[PDB]
C-alpha cells in the first residue's frame, strides 16, 4: 500500500482557498468501515478520520471554520483536505496518514504568501483655494514594506508612513502612506509598497478627479 | 523501558531509539514485536509486516526505526520490543534493544 501525493510543496495566496491532496489506492467501493485518515501539522491536529467517523473535538483550535476533509473524493482514493481564507499561521508541513488495507504516509510543505496586492486609495482636496490634496495608499502584507511616492514624471516626493500589526492576523503588517501635495487635476501619482530580499513592488496609479 | 500513555482512535508512534543510515540496511537486521509474537522484520533492506499489523502499522526507517500504529484500539495496548542487530565479520550481533509499552486509554 502507498499514499501518494501530486505536488510536495504548495505555494498559496493569503486569502485563498487551497486544497492539499494525498492519495491512497481504492478498488471498485470504498469499504468506509476500513478507513482511517489523519491530516495534521507539526504539531497540530487537523482531522480524524478513523472507521468512517469524524471527531471534531480533535480539531485544533486554529483550524475550527476553515479545515474539512471532502469525503466526496475519499470514494475516488483522494483525501482531499481543503482549507478556506488560508491565514500566514497555514504555512508549515502538513502530514496525511492513511490506513485502507495497508498504511502510509505523506508529507506537504506549505508556503503562504502575503503581497500587497489589494491596495486600498483615497484622494482628498484640503483646500480648493491653494489646490492641496491629500492622497492615501493603504495595504495589508507580510513582511514589513516601505510606500514610495512617485510624481507623473517618476520623482519621488515625501509622505508619512505608519505600520502596525493586522487586527486579522497578529503576524501581518498593516501599512497606511499619507501624501500632502498642491497638486491640479487630471495628475497621475504613484504610491509603490517596496518589500525587500526577495524583492518585490505593488503600485497603485492614483488620478486626482 | 518507556511506559507511553495514548487514547483510543489515536496514533501512537513508538521509537527504537536508534538511526540506521540506508548503507547500512543492507547488513542490519531489525524486529519489531508485541508480547513475544512478531510485527515486522527489516531484513537486510528487506521489510515485512506481519498480517495482524500490516493494515494499520507504518514503518518510519529514518525515524528511529519507529512504528506507527493508527486508529488505536484497546486490542493495541502492549508491551513492544525493537531489537537491532549488525552484521560484523562472521555473523550479527545483537547491537540495540528497546522496550515501550502501550497503554490505550478511553
Ligand atoms: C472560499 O471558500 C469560502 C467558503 O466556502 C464554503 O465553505 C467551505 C468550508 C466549503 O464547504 C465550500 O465548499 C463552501 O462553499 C467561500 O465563502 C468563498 O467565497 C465564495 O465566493 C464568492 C465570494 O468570493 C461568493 O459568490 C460565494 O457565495 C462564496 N461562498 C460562500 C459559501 O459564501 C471562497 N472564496 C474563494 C476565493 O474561492
Ligand atoms: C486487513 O485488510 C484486508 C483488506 O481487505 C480490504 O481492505 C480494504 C481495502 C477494503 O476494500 C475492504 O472492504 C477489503 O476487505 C482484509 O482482507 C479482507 O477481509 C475480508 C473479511 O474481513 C475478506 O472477505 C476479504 O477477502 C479479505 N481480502 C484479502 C485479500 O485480504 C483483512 O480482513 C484485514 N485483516 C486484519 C488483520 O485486519
Ligand atoms: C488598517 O489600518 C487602517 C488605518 O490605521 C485602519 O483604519 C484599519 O482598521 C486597519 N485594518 C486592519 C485589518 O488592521
Ligand atoms: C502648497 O499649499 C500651501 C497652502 O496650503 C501654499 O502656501 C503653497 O502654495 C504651497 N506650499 C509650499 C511650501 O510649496
Ligand atoms: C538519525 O537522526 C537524524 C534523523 O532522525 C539524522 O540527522 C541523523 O543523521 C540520523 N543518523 C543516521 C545514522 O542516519
Amino acid at each position: 500500500f502507498t499514499v501518494t501525493v501530486p505536488k510536495d510543496l504548495y505555494v498559496v495566496e493569503y486569502g485563498s482557498n487551497m486544497t492539499i491532496e494525498c492519495k491512497f489506492p481504492v478498488e471498485k467501493q470504498l469499504d468506509l468501515a476500513a478507513l482511517i485518515v489523519y491530516w495534521e501539522m507539526e504539531d497540530k491536529n487537523i482531522i480524524q478520520f478513523v472507521h468512517g467517523e469524524e471527531d471534531l473535538k480533535v480539531q485544533h483550535s486554529s483550524y475550527r471554520q476553515r479545515a474539512r476533509l471532502l469525503k466526496d473524493q475519499l470514494s475516488l482514493g483522494n483525501a482531499a483536505l481543503q482549507i478556506t481564507d488560508v491565514k500566514l499561521q497555514d504555512a508549515g508541513v502538513y502530514r496525511c496518514m492513511i490506513s485502507y488495507g495497508g498504511a502510509d504516509y505523506k508529507r506537504i510543505t506549505v508556503k503562504v504568501n502575503a503581497p500587497y496586492n489589494k491596495i486600498n486609495q483615497r484622494i482628498l482636496v484640503v483646500d480648493p483655494v491653494t489646490s492641496e490634496h491629500e492622497l492615501t495608499c493603504q495595504a495589508e502584507g507580510y513582511p514589513k514594506a516601505e510606500v514610495i511616492w512617485t510624481s507623473s514624471d517618476h520623482q519621488v516626493l515625501s509622505g508619512k508612513t505608519t505600520t502596525t500589526n493586522s487586527k486579522r492576523e497578529e503576524k501581518l503588517f498593516n501599512v497606511t502612506s499619507t501624501l500632502r501635495i498642491n497638486t491640479t487635476t487630471n495628475e497621475i501619482f504613484y504610491c509603490t509598497f517596496r518589500r525587500l530580499d526577495p524583492e518585490e513592488n505593488h503600485t497603485a496609479e492614483l488620478v486626482i478627479p | 523501558v518507556i511506559h507511553v500513555t495514548k487514547e483510543v482512535k489515536e496514533v501512537a508512534t513508538l521509537s527504537c531509539g536508534y538511526n540506521v543510515s540506508v548503507e547500512e540496511l543492507e547488513q542490519t537486521r531489525i524486529y519489531w514485536q508485541k508480547d513475544k509474537k512478531m510485527v515486522l522484520t527489516m531484513m537486510s533492506g528487506d521489510l515485512n509486516i506481519w498480517p495482524e499489523y500490516k493494515n494499520r502499522t507504518i514503518f518510519d526507517i529514518t525515524n528511529n526505526l519507529s512504528i506507527m500504529i493508527l486508529g488505536l484500539r484497546p486490542s493495541d495496548e502492549g508491551t513492544y520490543e525493537c531489537v537491532v542487530l549488525k552484521y560484523e565479520k562472521g555473523a550479527f550481533k545483537r547491537e540495540h534493544l528497546a522496550e515501550v509499552t502501550l497503554s490505550v486509554k478511553a
